[PDB]
Formats: C-alpha cells, structure tokens, sequence
C-alpha cells in the first residue's frame, strides 16, 4: 500500500480504539497557497487556519507547520555556515552547498560524491521537526516514539525518498507519511470536505505547550537567505534585509548575490582578518576588499540553481574555476519550491509566480522575523537541545550522505 | 513531426516542431503535463523515449546511457522523427 494509503488507515481507526496512535501532521506553506487549485480555486484563497481545521476533521490528532522546522534549519544551517566561515578565518571546507532539496543530495550522492563534504550536514525542515516531536515532545507529552505517527504534506514526490533515509529513524522512523497537494486535496473532495467551506482552525504547537504553531508573526525570506542573515547580523553586528537575487548572463534559471561583509568593531570576527591574511572546489580566497584606512572586508557569493538539469552546467562551470561562489542553494523545481511535481497543474505557464506571491501577506511579507528571537525556538535550544551543533543538533538535526545514493 | 506522447489518459499523437520543444506542444494542444521553466529543471517532466529518435544536449544526469534506454527531458528535446514517447513517470529514473 502507498504511504498515504497507510495514514488514511490509521486514521480511519477510532480516536479511543486501543490500537490507535497519535497521528500529528505537518504542512507546508507551499502546500496550504496551492491546496487551493485542486478545489478549483485561485492561488491562495485557502487560509491556513481553514487548512488546519480541514486536516483536524480528516482524523489528525496534532496539525503542525513546516515553518517550525525551517525556524530550526535556519539555526543549525546558519550556525554551520559561520563555522565554516570563522574557520577559514582563523586557518568542512568551502563553497557550501544547501541541503534541503532531496532532488540535489541524490545528486551529490550519485553524480558527483566529490561534493560530500561541500553540502551542509543540516537535515531539512519537515524531517528536524518530525525528529524533535518524535523526542522532545514524546517525552514531554509522556507518549512513547512508537505510539506517534507522523505525517506530511510536501509539494514533492522526492520528499518522500527523503523520508525513507533507512538512518533517518528514531533512538524500526522520524517520519513516517508523506503526502502531496494533489494527493491531500483529492481526499478532501472524496470525503466531501470543502476547505473553502470551513472556519478558520487552529494549529497546534510542537513544544507541547503554548497556542499557535510556534511561528512568530514575520517572514523569514527563505531557509538560505535566513541562514545568511543570522551569519551576516552575527559578523557585522548590521541587520539584514530582503536580498535581491539577480540572473546570471550565460546561465538560464541560475540567480546570484553578493553579500558585503564587514566584520563588527570590536568583534573576534574583526580581529580574525586584522591577526592574518593569508577537494575538487579549490576555494579562491573569497572575494575580499580593504580601504586605504585600514578597515576593509569580505563579499560573499551566494549562488542559487533552480533545477536538477541547471546544476549539471553550473558545476561544470564551477570546476573550471569561471563561476567563483561561496554559497550556493540548489533547487529541484522549476522556481521556488511552489512549483514542485506534488502541487496541482492549472493552466498557466507561470502559475508559479501567483503561488510564490500569494506564499505571505503583505503584513508578513513586510515584517521580517527570524529564528532567533523566536521564544518556542529559543527555549527548544535551552531545555532539550542545549546548543547549535551540539550533540543533540548533531543527532537528530544533522545527518550524513552515502556515497552511491540510498 | 508526428509523435505520440503517452500519457495516462491514453495517447496523444500531436504535431511537434523540429525548432519547438514537445512540452509546449504537448500543452498547447491538451495534455496534462508541467510547465513553466522549460531550460531543464524538473526532472518530472522527462518522457520516455519508447521508439523513433529524440535530440537532447542540455540536460540533467540523464545522458547518453538513459536516453539509449529511454529517458528524455522533452523541455529541452525534440523528437528527430516521428516516434512514440511517454510522460509522466519519473520513478524510472531513480
Ligand atoms: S523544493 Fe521541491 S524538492 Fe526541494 S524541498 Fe521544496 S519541495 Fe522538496
Ligand atoms: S517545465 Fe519544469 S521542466 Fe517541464
């Protein structure tokens, strides 16, 4: 039987039947701005609560957001990233390579296992949070690992492969179900469950305590750009912004950015390149600058691929040394992540633009809010998990690749 | 060219442009297929070269060996002759 299959079963099964488990789920944003579609609807017309209470009424026990998970990548990722920084710094290598997408680990693991060490030892998202209720919220709530089945909503078929990591299990797994938009929104249709008819539900909160889904209200720009943020506003000691992605003359679907770093007065950060100066991917130095004062700094090259047919012309390029990059995140979709296999198919050659529009509101989109002044998140580093990159973050957030694929 | 996208609805033999990819075509006529990059990203819009002759350059992992087997990205493809070629399976190339 598929895996969706196998939750609709255990869902089927009665709340107080003496077989049955909790069956928490977790979805994404991507999934809740397309979720739409299926209903024959426009790009975003479904809140997130009408979601949430739609998967409640499926049988669901606790309903939580991907968003939790990131707000921990975002963390781990970015306190790796300054790792590998301040290391060079002082003298994992580098250029660093993005995680999450399932489509580019098979890549780096089949095609070019050369890159192992290049690519973050961060897990995504959906399978940190999966990881932390399964443990931290097992044992707070007072339920045993395998009395817990979890579910998720993923705008990809990969995602499910991802989840079927044999180490990917607990202390036989992290996650058990994945299901996609198409999927998800064909059984709200076959149950007669309109989610366009539905009031406006709740999520629940994966620290076991508190109302809401432990997200705080503001964007967080992405895993990647969030990542840089906490690294960048951390060695300059300066806030962020939303950073502009620009395409690359001679590489379609390839955007970059450079990202000025200047290290905070009196920081170690300002001393590392003040005390000194001087694999496949043989790392340029970085791109650095100084005044005529003194006071200089570094730039950082952020490159971003969309597509697994995109990467194999851009590592080519990387190779021989033409495209210089420090950071580089690589997608299996087309743009984005809300154009995955997995989301609905409307007519339209850039539905994919409508959804990513649609992802936050214009309040959201206009309060930014990162992972680090997230209260939920914060005490999660302080109770169970201590500190990034700890044993606990290397345990359950961290993981390793296998070279010649799964 | 006269080519024959399978598809899981039946079978849809279409006219394909030698300069236009079969994706747009296949779309632009009815079919149920995923558009919108088209430079070769997704690997889920890869069809299977089941006969004839298909000419792909930029592509993904999915060289010479799959496309003699049968795996082509029909975003950046085009059929060298009328042929049949399937759509949506992108499990076969896992
Ligand atoms: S992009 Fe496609 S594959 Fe990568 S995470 Fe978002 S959904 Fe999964
Ligand atoms: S359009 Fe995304 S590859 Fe067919």
């Amino acid at each position: 039987l598929s895996h969706v299959q196998q939750a609709l079963a255990e869902l089927a099964k009665p709340k107080d039947d003496p077989t049955r488990k909790h069956v928490c789920v977790q979805v994404a944003p991507a999934v809740r701005v397309a979720i739409a579609e299926t209903l024959g609807l426009a790009p975003g017309a479904t809140t997130p609560k009408q979601l949430a209470e739609g998967l409640r009424r499926l049988g669901f026990d606790e309903v939580f957001d991907t968003l939790f998970g990131a707000d921990l990548t975002i963390m781990e990722e970015g306190s790796e990233l300054l790792h590998r920084l301040t290391e060079h710094l002082e003298a994992e290598p580098l250029p660093m390579f993005t995680s999450c997408c399932p489509g580019w680990i098979a890549m780096l693991e089949k095609s070019y296992p050369d890159l192992i060490p290049y690519v973050s030892s961060c897990k995504s998202p959906q399978m940190m949070l999966a990881a932390m209720v399964k443990s931290y919220l097992a044992e707070k709530k007072g339920i045993a690992p395998k009395d817990m089945v979890m579910v998720s909503i993923m705008p990809c078929t990969r995602k499910q492969s991802e989840a079927d990591r044999d180490w990917f299990c607990v202390d036989t797994r992290q996650l058990d179900h994945v299901i996609t938009t198409v999927e998800l929104g064909n059984i709200f249709k076959e149950r007669g469950i309109n989610l366009a008819e539905l009031p406006e539900g709740e999520w629940d909160n994966p620290m076991g305590v508190g109302s809401g889904a432990g997200v705080l209200f503001g964007t967080t720009g992405g895993v990647m750009e969030a990542a840089l943020r906490t690294a960048y506003e951390l060695f300059t000691g300066t806030p962020l912004p939303r950073l502009s992605l620009s395409e690359v003359r001679g590489m379609d679907g390839i955007k970059e950015t450079n990202i000025t770093m200047v290290p905070a007065p009196g920081s170690k950060f300002e001393e590392l390149l003040k005390h000194r100066a001087a694999g496949p991917l043989a790392w340029d130095g970085g791109a650095g600058f100084t005044s005529e004062d003194g006071r200089g700094g570094i730039t950082l090259r952020v490159a971003v691929a969309n597509g697994l047919g995109n990467a194999k012309k851009l590592i080519t390029k990387m190779q021989a040394g033409e495209a210089k990059y420090d950071f580089v995140e690589i997608m299996a979709c087309p743009a984005g992540c809300v154009g995955g296999g997995g989301q609905p198919r409307s007519t339209d050659k850039a539905i994919t633009q409508k959804r990513q529009a649609a992802l936050y509101n214009l309040d959201e989109k206009s309060t930014l809010r990162r992972s680090h002044e997230n209260p939920s998140i914060r005490e999660l580093y302080d109770t169970y998990l201590g500190e990034p990159l700890g044993h606990k973050a290397h345990e359950l957030l961290h993981t390793h690749y296998v070279a010649g694929g799964v | 060219y006269k080519v024959t996208l399978k598809t899981p609805s039946g079978d849809k033999t279409i006219e394909c442009p030698a300069d236009t990819y079969i994706l747009d075509a296949a779309e632009e006529a009815g079919l149920d297929l995923p558009y919108s990059c088209r430079a070769g990203a997704c690997s889920s819009c890869a069809g299977k070269v089941a006969a004839g002759t298909v000419d792909q350059s930029d592509q993904s992992f999915l060289d010479d060996a799959q496309m003699g087997n049968g795996f082509v990205l029909t975003c950046v493809a085009y059929p060298t002759s009328d042929c049949t070629i399937q759509t949506h399976q992108e499990e076969a190339l896992y």
